[PDB]
C-alpha cells in the first residue's frame, strides 16, 4: 500500500492520518535545486504561482548585471546560467580525497556605447560543488553537511522599554534590512519623536519628512492629531531643508564641501537605493504585509522604498496610545500590536542555498573590482569576456565557506538518526546571528509558535541547550525562509480534508483546534466544547463552531528521533530529551535486530537517511552477492547496485551493508534492496531487545549502575566493530628529502616480519603499541622515525592507500607520499562501558555475571540484564516499564478470548490486535498508542510457553528465582523485553594515565590530553580542599616535583628507580617567571631570610 | 499559567498538557550553571 | 632553597640592571628569514641569551660537550645547558 | 568625578571573570554529558551588575 | 608486590569540600573501570550514569602518611558543617534494613 | 598625600632611568613554521622599536644638531617606552602591524589571565589518571 | 603584596609596595603556594615540621 517491504508492523493506533510523512530531508534538496533552477523545481514553482520563476543563481547574476564603469561607455552583463556533468562519482571521489562538483559555465557580453558592439560568449567559473542524493556536499573525500540557520527577518519590530529611572513605557522603531541604512525611530524621552538613522546622533523625524520634499501643510493634514507631533514639529527650523541635511551629512563624513545637493543625493541613495538600501524580497513581504502598503501586488523591485518609510512613524504614533487598528489610504486594515523577536512570523531560516548565494554574490563583488579596474585601465578592441573575468575569488571563497565556516559541519555519521538529524538542525548561532549577547535565556527557551516547527525536546546538551534545535516532521519552508506546518481546514464544525500550509504570522489570527478532537464520522465532531491553541498559546476549552482551522495529526511538534521514543507522553521532558541526544551516539552493532515495541516513524528513518540501498525501477533481482548487486528492471534495462562493506565512518564506526534479497526475487521501486548498520529489513534498529528484570540485586546495580548475562559476550550480541585511520606523509626538508622504506636504522627483525617489500604492513596483520604500520626514514645518515600504533589501540589491518605525486595525484605541496592504514577492533561489551533505553535509563555496566547465577525463570530463562527500582520513580521514566511489558507480550503473543465477547478494554482497540504470534513485533505510536487499559488486559492472554505454562501474571511480574542460593524470590518480580542501545562511551576511549612523557616547552608542564599522552589537572578547588586537611607535603608535590620543577621531576624519577629516598623541591619555573618579569618593569625583588 | 495539567505520567498526557512542560525543563537546565556560577562566587570571596 | 623568609621588593638604581645582565643589546633586528638563526648583539641574540640549541656556538668550533663554560672568542656564548635563553636579562644604554 | 568608578567596574568585572576561570571546564569535566556551563550563559560584566 | 599499603588519592571534579578528595588503598580487578565504595557516592556527588573519576598518586613518605592518615576513607564519615554522617546507607541498604 | 608618599622614602633614584632592562627571548614567542611564516607575537617589536629610536638619537648628539630636534626626538623616544610599559595610557595607544594594539609586560600581570591570574588556575600534573567509575559492594572504604 | 597582586588593580598595590619597600613575610598560605613553600597549616608549621 504504502512502502512494498514493509516487514508487519502491528500498530494500536486508533485514528486515521490524511498525511504521509513528507521527504524527511527535502528541505535540503529543495533549497538547492532552487539555487541552480533545475527543472523539477522549474515545474514546481510555475504549478503553483508566479510564471516567471527566477532561480537563486540568476537572481546575483542579474541584481549585478549589467555593469559599467563610470564614464558609461563600456558595460558587460551575465546571464544563461547553465551546469555540466560531474566528473566523479561519489565513492569515486572518496576513495582518493577528490571533490564532488560539476563545471559551472556562464554567457556573458561585453558591449560599448561608442562603437554599440556586442561580444557574447560563454565563460568558466570553475567547478561547483554539488549535493548528492542524501543531502550531503562532499568535499575532498569527506561527507560534509551544511546546516540551517535562524535569524530575524528583515522588516519593522517595534518594542516599548522602559527607563529605569523614570517608569514610563515609551515605544520604539527598528528598520533592519539586509542591508543599508541601518535606522531606528522612537518617541524619545521627551513628548518629541527623533530619530537615530545609520545607528548615530539623533534628530527630529519631521526634518527627515521635509527632507523628501514635503512640507508641514502635507504633515499636519495626513497626521496632526498626536501631542508628539507638536514637541517634534515645534522645533523653529528652517521648512526649507538646506542645513539640518548637510548637518547630518557632516555627522556622517566630517570634512565634507557642503552642498544641498550632496545631503539630497547622499539621502536618497542611502535610504531609496540598492546602493546601500536593499530589503530583500523577504524583508519588503514583511512590510508590505504590516502597514497593508500595495495590496495584491507583486513584490520584485520595491526594495527602495519611499512609502514604505513614511507609514512607519505613523505606526509608531498610534501605537504609543493604542490605536487599535490602521488602514493605508488605498491598502489593507491591520492591527496594531508588537513584535517579539522569537516568533517565526518574524524570524527564517536561511538554507544553505541562501549561504551559497551570499558567498558567490562576495565572490562576485571581488571579481566585479577586478574588472572594473581591468575596464577603466585597459585600452578598447583588445577586452573581450576572456580577458574581463578572474575567477578565483569566486572559487576560493565558496571553498572557504565549505572549509572554515561553522555551518559546514562533518556528517554526524555514528549512526543513520545521526546524520538524518544533523540535517534539519536549526543553529541560532554563526556569522550573521547571535553568538555573544542573547546566550541568556531569550533565546535558549521555548515559544508557542515553536508547534510545527522546532521540536521543543530534541535540542544538544553541551553549550548549545537552545541555540540548535531540530525541525519536525511535518513541515517545509516558504521560498521567504519562513516555516510552516500544515492544518486541516474545517468549517461550521464538520472537518475537511483540504490541508493549508500556515506560518505562524497566519495561525495567531485563527482559532486551531488539536488531532485526538473526536469525530464521528463524515468530518463531522463529536462534542459540542473542544480543546484549542490561539494568538498567545492561551490553550482554551471553547465552542465547536468557532473553531477555523485544525490540526492534521499528533506528533506534529516532535522532531524524528523524538518520534521512535514509545510511551514518550508518559515520560518527562527531560528524560525525553536525554533519549533524544542518546539514540544519536548509539553505535552500530554487527547483527541489528529490529526493536520489538517500536513507533511507527521507524522505517523511513531509514528510507530517508540514505544507509539504505533500494531499488529504482520495479523489476527482478538478476545476481547477488556481498558486495554488487544487478537488477534487471522490467522496461529492459539493468541497474547495477554497489554496496560500501566495511567503511570508516566520520566517528570511527563500521558501515556494513548487507542484503536482504536472493536470486530471482521480485521487487518494486522504493523496496528496500540491502539494509545498513543500524537497520533490519528497511526500520531502524539501534540497540537490541533483551530480557529485563526489575530489582536491586546484590548491590551491583547501586546508583544507575546495572548488571549483564556473559551472554551478551559469546553470542556477540552487543559486539561493536571499530576502525581507526592511521597516516603519515612523505616530503622534503632541509637535509634531503622523505622516503618511505623498510629499511629501518639499527632495529632487528622481529618488528619487520610483519611489513612487507615496500614499508608497509601486510595487510591480516596483528598490530599492538610498539608496532610499525608504515616504515619511514628521515635524512639524518638519516633518522629512525616510522609510524607506530599509539598506546591503547590495537586489531588488525584492513586497507593501505599510498597516494604518490610520481602517478600523478592532487597530493599536498610539500609532500611526496601519502600513507593511510585502517585497522579495526572487534569490541565487546565490558564493564565500564555504556548502556541507555530511549527513555534516558542510562549506566554503566559493573558487573557481567555468568549466566549460572542470573535470575530465571522457571523455564530457565536466565534473565539478562537486571535494572533497578529506585530510578524510575523519582525521574519519570516510567515509559520503560510499559515498553517492558508490551515486549514480552510482543515476544509471547496474544489470542484475546472474543468466545464469549471483546471486553469493554477492547472496544477500541482495532481488528488484528485481537490475535497475534510469538515474536511479533509491534507499534505504539506516541501520542495516538496503546493505553494503560489495553495493557492491563493485554498481559492476561500472554500465550504460554512450549509447556503449557506461563511464565508471567496478569501485573507483567514472575516468580524469579537465584542462581547462587537456588531459593526462589519471595514476591513476584517485574519481567519483560526492553530495548536497549550501545553507546560510544567506551571505556577504551575514556581511560588515560600518566607517570612521565611529554612536555609543553612553553609553560614546562606534562602536556594536556589523551589524545598526546598528557596529564590530569589539578585546579584550584582542589588546593583548597588539601589545605582543609592539613596537607602541605602532599600539596607541594602536586604543585613543584610533578608540574614545573625541571629537575626535581628527572632526579625523582631516578631516586625512585634506585631505591633512594626522593628529596624536596627546588624553585618552580612559574615563580621564577614571576621574578624574571617583575625585573623587568625596574621593581628589584630581593629574597631574605 | 492557570489552564494546569489534570494528566498524570501513568494515565499519560495529552499534547497539550505537554508543550507547557517543556518550558520550565529547558529553563532549568539552563538555571543550573548559573546556579554553580553563584555559588563559586561567594565560596572564591569567603576564601579570600 | 625554600628556606626562604621574606621578599623585599623596591626599586632598582640603574646600575642594578647592568649587574643582572650579562651583556649588552645594540642591534634592533629581531631576526634575519636567512639563516633560522637571530642577529648578533640584537634581540633574541645568542651571545648574551644563552647557546641557542645545545651546549652550541654560533661560530661552530666547540660544539664538543665534553667541555663546559668556555665562551667562544668568534661568537661569544658559553655551552650550558637547562636552556639559559630563559634566565638572561640583558640592559639597554641610552643617553 | 567619573575616575574612581572606572576603576570599580573594571575591577569588579575581573573579579568575575576570575570567578570564571575558577570553575572547571568543558575540556577537564567529569559528568556524564557536556551540560551548560556557567562561561556560556551570562558574562563577567553581568555577573557583577547582578551584585551591586 | 609493589602496590601494597600503597594509597592513591581520588578526586570528582567539581570539588566543593575536603571530602571530595580521598585516599584509597587499591587493589587489581581485571578491567578499565575504577571501583569504588558505594558510601562515598555521596562526598562525592558521583552517580555511575557515566561519570568520571580521577586518579593521583603520593611519592614522598610524608605524602604516603597524609593520604593514610589525615584522608583516609574511613577515618573521614563526618560531615564538617554539621557533624553528621556522610557515608551512610542511602538508598538499597535503607530499603533493605527497612 | 606628600607625607604618605615621601616617608615612604624615609633611595628615590627609580623614578627615572639611564638604562632599561630587557627580558630573555624564551619568554617571547618568535619561532618559524614549515614554508617561511613567523609564528610571533606583540610584545617584542617594542624592544625594536626602542633600539631604533635610541639610535636616531644616537647620531644626533655627536655628530652635531641643535637641541630642538634632539629634545623632539627625547620626547619621540619616551613616548615610544610609554608602548614597554602599559601603552594604553594615552588614550589612542600603539596599534600592532595589521590592525589591533600592542601587549605590554603590565599586561603579564594585569588582565585577562595575567600570571598573577593564572598561577592560581592549577596545573597539570604527572603520576595521574583518568577513568570511568563503577560500584564495588565487596569493598570495604579502605 | 604577593596577596594583593593577585587582586585587581595590581599596578597601584607593585607601585605602593615598591616605595615603601614592603617585605611579605608569607604568612598566609594564598602566597606560600606562588613560592611553591609549604603552607604554614597541617604538616606545615614548625611546631611539626
Ligand atoms: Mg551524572
Ligand atoms: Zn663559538
Amino acid at each position: 500500500n504504502s512502502v512494498p517491504g514493509a516487514p508487519n508492523r502491528v500498530s494500536f493506533a486508533k485514528l486515521r492520518e490524511p498525511l504521509e510523512v513528507p521527504g524527511l530531508l527535502d528541505v535540503q534538496t529543495d533549497s538547492f535545486e532552487w539555487l541552480v533552477g533545475s527543472d523539477r523545481w522549474r515545474q514546481a514553482a510555475i504549478d503553483r504561482g508566479e510564471e516567471n520563476p527566477v532561480g537563486g543563481l540568476e537572481e546575483v547574476l542579474a541584481e549585478l548585471s549589467p555593469i559599467e564603469d563610470f564614464s558609461g561607455s563600456m558595460s558587460l552583463s551575465f546571464s544563461d546560467p547553465r551546469f555540466d556533468e560531474v566528473k566523479a562519482s561519489v565513492d569515486e571521489c572518496k576513495d582518493k580525497d577528490m571533490t564532488y562538483a560539476a563545471p559551472l559555465f556562464v554567457t556573458a557580453e561585453f558591449i560599448n556605447n561608442n562603437t554599440g558592439e556586442i561580444k557574447s560568449q560563454t565563460v568558466f567559473m570553475g567547478d561547483f560543488p554539488m549535493m548528492t542524493e542524501k543531502g550531503t556536499f562532499i568535499i575532498n573525500g569527506t561527507e560534509r553537511v551544511v546546516v540551517s540557520q535562524l535569524v530575524r527577518s528583515p522588516g519593522v519590530y517595534f518594542d516599548e522599554t522602559i527607563d529605569k529611572s523614570t517608569e514610563k513605557t515609551l515605544h520604539s522603531v527598528k528598520v533592519i534590512p539586509g542591508r543599508g541604512a541601518w535606522l531606528e525611530f522612537d518617541v524619545d524621552k521627551r513628548d518629541t519623536v527623533g530619530v537615530r538613522i545609520d545607528r548615530k546622533r539623533r534628530q527630529p523625524v519631521t526634518v527627515l519628512l521635509k527632507a523628501l520634499g514635503w512640507t508641514n501643510e502635507q504633515i499636519v493634514e495626513r497626521f496632526g492629531f498626536s501631542e508628539i507631533m507638536m514637541g517634534t514639529l515645534e522645533k523653529d527650523t528652517t521648512s526649507g531643508t538646506d542645513e539640518a541635511l548637510l548637518d547630518i551629512y557632516r555627522k556622517l563624513r566630517p570634512g565634507e564641501p557642503p552642498t544641498k545637493e550632496s545631503a539630497q543625493t547622499l539621502l536618497e541613495n542611502l535610504f531609496f537605493k540598492e546602493k546601500r538600501y536593499d530589503l530583500a524580497r523577504v524583508g519588503r513581504y514583511k512590510v508590505n504585509k504590516k502597514l497593508g502598503l500595495n495590496a495584491g501586488k507583486p513584490i520584485t523591485s520595491s526594495t527602495l522604498t519611499e512609502e514604505d518609510v513614511v507609514a512607519t512613524i505613523e505606526y509608531l504614533v498610534r501605537l504609543h496610545e493604542g490605536q487599535t487598528s490602521m488602514t493605508v489610504p488605498g491598502g489593507v486594515e491591520v492591527p496594531v500590536e508588537v513584535d517579539d523577536i522569537d516568533h517565526f512570523g518574524n524570524r527564517r531560516l536561511r538554507t544553505v542555498g541562501e549561504l551559497i548565494q551570499n558567498q558567490i554574490r562576495v565572490g562576485l563583488s571581488r571579481m566585479e573590482r577586478v574588472v572594473r579596474e581591468r575596464m577603466t585601465t585597459q585600452d578598447v578592441e583588445a577586452i573581450t569576456p576572456q580577458t574581463l573575468i578572474n575567477i578565483r575569488p569566486v572559487v576560493a571563497a565558496i571553498k572557504e565557506f565549505f572549509g572554515t565556516s561553522q555551518l559546514s559541519q562533518f556528517m554526524d555519521q555514528n549512526n543513520p538518526l545521526s546524520g538524518l538529524t544533523h540535517k534539519r538542525r536549526l543553529s541560532a548561532l554563526g556569522p550573521g546571528g547571535l553568538s555573544r549577547e542573547r546566550a541568556g535565556l531569550e533565546v535558549r527557551d521555548v515559544h508557542p509558535s515553536h508547534y510545527g516547527r522546532m521540536c521543543p525536546i530534541e535540542t544538544p546538551e553541551g553549550p548549545n541547550i537552545g541555540l540548535i534545535g531540530s525541525l519536525s516532521v511535518y513541515a517545509r519552508v516558504n521560498p521567504f525562509g519562513f516555516i510552516e506546518t500544515p492544518y486541516r481546514k474545517v468549517e461550521n464544525g464538520v472537518v475537511t480534508d483540504q490541508i493549508d500550509y500556515l506560518t505562524a504570522d497566519e495561525e495567531d489570527r485563527h482559532v486551531v483546534a488539536q488531532a485526538n478532537s473526536p469525530t464521528d464520522e463524515n468530518g463531522r465532531f463529536t462534542e459540542d466544547r473542544v480543546m484549542v491553541r490561539k494568538k498567545g498559546g492561551e490553550v482554551e476549552f471553547v465552542s465547536a463552531d468557532q473553531v477555523d482551522y485544525m490540526d492534521v495529526s499528533p506528533r506534529q511538534m516532535v522532531s524524528v528521533a523524538t518520534a521512535m521514543i514509545p510511551f514518550l507522553e508518559h515520560d518527562d521532558a527531560n528524560r525525553a530529551l536525554m533519549g533524544a541526544n542518546m539514540q544519536r551516539q548509539a553505535v552500530p552493532l554487527v547483527r541489528s535486530e529490529a526493536p520489538l515495541v517500536g513507533t511507527g516513524m521507524e522505517l523511513r528513518a531509514a528510507i530517508d537517511a540514505g544507509d539504505v540501498v533500494v531499488a529504482d525501477k520495479t523489476g527482478v533481482i538478476e545476481e547477488v552477492s556481498a558486495d554488487y548487486i544487478t537488477v534487471m528492471a522490467d522496461d529492459g534495462t539493468r541497474q547495477s547496485y554497489r554496496l560500501r562493506k566495511f567503511a570508516r565512518s566520520n566517528h570511527g564506526t563500521c558501515a556494513n551493508q548487507r542484503p536482504i534479497v536472493d536470486a530471482g526475487q521480485r521487487v518494486e521501486a522504493g523496496q528496500v534492496i540491502a539494509d545498513g548498520p543500524c537497520t533490519q529489513n528497511g526500520e531502524m534498529a539501534l540497540g537490541k531487545n533483551l530480557l529485563v528484570a526489575i530489582m536491586p540485586w546484590e548491590g551491583h546495580n547501586y546508583e544507575d549502575a546495572i548488571i549483564l548475562s556473559n551472554r551478551l559476550v559469546e553470542e556477540d550480541v552487543l559486539t561493536s566493530i571499530h576502525i581507526e585511520e592511521h597516516e603519515i606523509d612523505a616530503r622534503d626538508t632541509k637535509l634531503g628529502a622523505e622516503e618511505i622504506t623498510r629499511d629501518i636504522p639499527n632495529v632487528s627483525d622481529e618488528v619487520l616480519a610483519d611489513l612487507d617489500e615496500r614499508g608497509i604492513v601486510r595487510i591480516g596483520a596483528e598490530v599492538r603499541d610498539g608496532d610499525i604500520l608504515v616504515g619511514k626514514v628521515t635524512p639524518k645518515e638519516v633518522r629512525d622515525t616510522s609510524l607506530k600504533v599509539p598506546h591503547g589501540e590495537s586489531g588488525k589491518v584492513i586497507g593501505i592507500r599510498v597516494f604518490s605525486r610520481e602517478d600523478d595525484d592532487e597530493l599536498p605541496a610539500g609532500v611526496n607520499e601519502l600513507v593511510r592504514v585502517y585497522v579495526a577492533q572487534k569490541r565487546k561489551i565490558s564493564d565500564g562501558d555504556k548502556l541507555a533505553g530511549r527513555h534516558g535509563n542510562k549506566g554503566v555496566i559493573g558487573k557481567i555475571l555468568p549466566v549460572e547465577d542470573m535470575p530465571f525463570l522457571p523455564d530457565g530463562t536466565p534473565v539478562d540484564i537486571i535494572l533497578n527500582t529506585h530510578g524510575v520513580p523519582r525521574r519519570m521514566n516510567i515509559g520503560q516499564i510499559l515498553e517492558t511489558h508490551l515486549g514480552w507480550v510482543a515476544k509471547a503473543g496474544w489470542n484475546i478470548d472474543v468466545a464469549a465477547g471483546v471486553p469493554d478494554w477492547a472496544s477500541k482497540l482495532p481488528e488484528e490486535l485481537y490475535s497475534a504470534p510469538a515474536d511479533s513485533t509491534v507499534a505504539t505510536p506516541v501520542f495516538d498508542g496503546a493505553q494503560e487499559g489495553e495493557l492491563a488486559g493485554l498481559l492476561g492472554s500472554t500465550l504460554p510457553n512450549r509447556d503449557g505454562e506461563v511464565m508471567v501474571d496478569a501485573d507483567g511480574k514472575s516468580t524469579l528465582f537465584d542462581g547462587r542460593s537456588g531459593e526462589p524470590f519471595p514476591y513476584p518480580v517485574t519481567v519483560g523485553y526492553m530495548y536497549i542501545l550501545k553507546l560510544h562511551h567506551l571505556v577504551d576511549d575514556k581511560i588515560h594515565a600518566r607517570s612521565t612523557g611529554p612536555y609543553s616547552m612553553i609553560t614546562q608542564q606534562p602536556l594536556g590530553g589523551k589524545a598526546q599522552f598528557g596529564g590530569q589537572r589539578f585546579g584550584e578547588m582542589e588546593c583548597w580542599a588539601m589545605q582543609a586537611y592539613g596537607a602541605a607535603y602532599t600539596l607541594q608535590e602536586l604543585l613543584t616535583i610533578k608540574s614545573d620543577d625541571t629537575v626535581g621531576r628527572v632526579k625523582v624519577y631516578e631516586a625512585i628507580v634506585k631505591g633512594e629516598n626522593i628529596p624536596e623541591p627546588g624553585i618552580p619555573e612559574s615563580f621564577k617567571v614571576l621574578l624574571k618579569e617583575l625585573q623587568s618593569l625596574c621593581l628589584n625583588v630581593e629574597v631574605l631570610s | 499559567i492557570p489552564r494546569p495539567i489534570k494528566s498524570s505520567f501513568r494515565e499519560g498526557l495529552t499534547v497539550l498538557e505537554y508543550f507547557i512542560n517543556t518550558h520550565g525543563a529547558r529553563k532549568g537546565l539552563a538555571d543550573t550553571a548559573l546556579r554553580t556560577a553563584d555559588s563559586g562566587y561567594l565560596t572564591r570571596r569567603l576564601v579570600d | 632553597v625554600n628556606f626562604f623568609d621574606e621578599l623585599r621588593i623596591g626599586l632598582a638604581t640603574a646600575d642594578d640592571i647592568r649587574n643582572w645582565s650579562y651583556g649588552e643589546v645594540k642591534k634592533p633586528e629581531t631576526i634575519n628569514y636567512r639563516t633560522l638563526k637571530p642577529e648578533k648583539d640584537g634581540l633574541f641574540c645568542e651571545k648574551i641569551f644563552g647557546p641557542t640549541r645545545d651546549w652550541e656556538c654560533y661560530c661552530g668550533k666547540y660544539k664538543r660537550v665534553r667541555f663546559k663554560g668556555i665562551i667562544c672568542e668568534r661568537c661569544g656564548v658559553e655551552v650550558t645547558r637547562a636552556k639559559v635563553r630563559r634566565e638572561r636579562m640583558g640592559h639597554i644604554e641610552l643617553a | 568625578a567619573d575616575e574612581a568608578a572606572e576603576r570599580e567596574r573594571r575591577e569588579e568585572e575581573a573579579y568575575a571573570a576570575g570567578v570564571l576561570d575558577l570553575m572547571v571546564d568543558r575540556e577537564d569535566l567529569m559528568d556524564d554529558e557536556d551540560h551548560l556551563l556557567a562561561q556560556d550563559l551570562i558574562d563577567a560584566e553581568e555577573l557583577a551588575d547582578r551584585f551591586k | 608486590e609493589v602496590i601494597a599499603e600503597h594509597p592513591v588519592l581520588l578526586n570528582r571534579a567539581p570539588t566543593l569540600h575536603r571530602l571530595g578528595i580521598q585516599a584509597f588503598e587499591p587493589q587489581l580487578v581485571e578491567g578499565k573501570a575504577i571501583q569504588l565504595h558505594p558510601l562515598v557516592c555521596e562526598a562525592f556527588n558521583a552517580d555511575f550514569d557515566g561519570d568520571q573519576m580521577a586518579v593521583h598518586l603520593p611519592l614522598s613518605a610524608e605524602a604516603q602518611a597524609e593520604a593514610r592518615i589525615l584522608m583516609l576513607s574511613s577515618n573521614n564519615i563526618l560531615s564538617p558543617a554539621s557533624g553528621k554522617p556522610l557515608a551512610m546507607p542511602r538508598l538499597d541498604m535503607v530499603t533493605g534494613l527497612y | 598625600k606628600r607625607l604618605k608618599v615621601v616617608a615612604a622614602f624615609q633611595s628615590p633614584m627609580g623614578m627615572v632611568l639611564d638604562a632599561v632592562p630587557v627580558i630573555p627571548p624564551e619568554l617571547r614567542p618568535m619561532v618559524q613554521l614549515d614554508g617561511g611564516r613567523f609564528a610571533t607575537s606583540d610584545l617584542n617589536d617594542l624592544y625594536r622599536r626602542v633600539i631604533n629610536r635610541n639610535n636616531r638619537l644616537k647620531r644626533l648628539i655627536d655628530l652635531g644638531a641643535p637641541e630642538i630636534i634632539v629634545n623632539n626626538e627625547k620626547r619621540m623616544l619616551q613616548e615610544s617606552v610609554d608602548a614597554l610599559f602599559d601603552n594604553g595610557r594615552r588614550g589612542r595607544p600603539v596599534t600592532g602591524p595589521g590592525n589591533r594594539p600592542l601587549k605590554s609586560l603590565s599586561d603579564l600581570l594585569k588582565g585577562k589571565q595575567g600570571r598573577f591570574r593564572q598561577n592560581l588556575l592549577g596545573k597539570r600534573v604527572d603520576y595521574s589518571g583518568r577513568s570511568v567509575i563503577v560500584v564495588g559492594p565487596q569493598l570495604k572504604l579502605h | 603584596w604577593l596577596s594583593a597582586a593577585s587582586f585587581q588593580e595590581t599596578t597601584r598595590v607593585l607601585t605602593d609596595a615598591a616605595i615603601n619597600c614592603r617585605s611579605d613575610k608569607l604568612n598566609g598560605l594564598k602566597e606560600n603556594v606562588i613560592i611553591g613553600k609549604l603552607i604554614p597549616a597541617g604538616t606545615g608549621i614548625s611546631r611539626y615540621r
